[PDB]
């Protein structure tokens, strides 16, 4: 486990894998100290300035 | 705040200006300052056509 003052859990599909064919549809998040708003505005946020 | 209004303010304002226009004055066939009727010598029915 990481040796640090604070540790957190993040989702990262196939972050440690060795596949032969890539499905090429993955979900990656940054640590909560960085903005992740771009993941929730991919479908119908075509009017968000 | 960065808000882009839909419908746009400019587009709506332009349309309402045209509807603001009062109707034209139809003074044909009425007398004048001296008492002569105002208009041209065209047949009553042919004028409508």
């Amino acid at each position: 486990f990481p040796e640090a003052a604070v540790s957190r859990i993040v989702v990262h599909t196939r972050w440690a894998s060795n596949v032969d064919f890539d499905r090429d549809s993955s979900v990656i998040m940054a640590p909560p100290t960085e903005n992740n708003i771009h993941l929730f505005k991919q479908l119908l946020n075509t009017e968000t300035l | 705040e960065q808000y882009k209004a839909r419908p746009g303010i400019a587009s709506v304002q332009r349309a309402t200006e045209s509807a603001e226009m009062p109707m034209k004055n139809n003074d044909e066939g009425t007398p004048d300052k001296k008492g002569n009727t105002k208009g041209d010598l065209v047949n009553e029915h042919s004028e409508a056509k």
